[PDB]
């Protein structure tokens, strides 16, 4: 599992981004 | 954690290497409380398109 589980900062990270461009959405309305 | 345990006991614990490695009980019931999240975020934000 261990090469896995490396990939899944960068997934979490990209649901960091998820709420990151979502959040600056609101500032845009 | 499950990296933890997966390396520790690739270690072979200091004395305690077990034949077992029977993840939980209350971890497959902590992943329950996961799909518990989802069930409930799915009709708030249904309650949010109404």
């Amino acid at each position: 599992l261990s090469n896995v589980a490396g990939v899944f900062y960068i997934l979490v990270g990209g649901l960091g981004l998820a709420m990151l461009v979502a959040l600056i959405e609101f500032c845009y309305k | 954690y499950t990296q933890v345990f997966q390396v520790t006991v690739s270690l072979g614990p200091e004395d305690w290497r077990p034949h077992s490695w029977d993840y939980g009980w209350s971890f497959c019931l902590a992943w329950g409380s996961f799909t518990c999240c989802m069930a409930a975020s799915v009709t708030t934000l249904n309650s949010y398109t109404k």
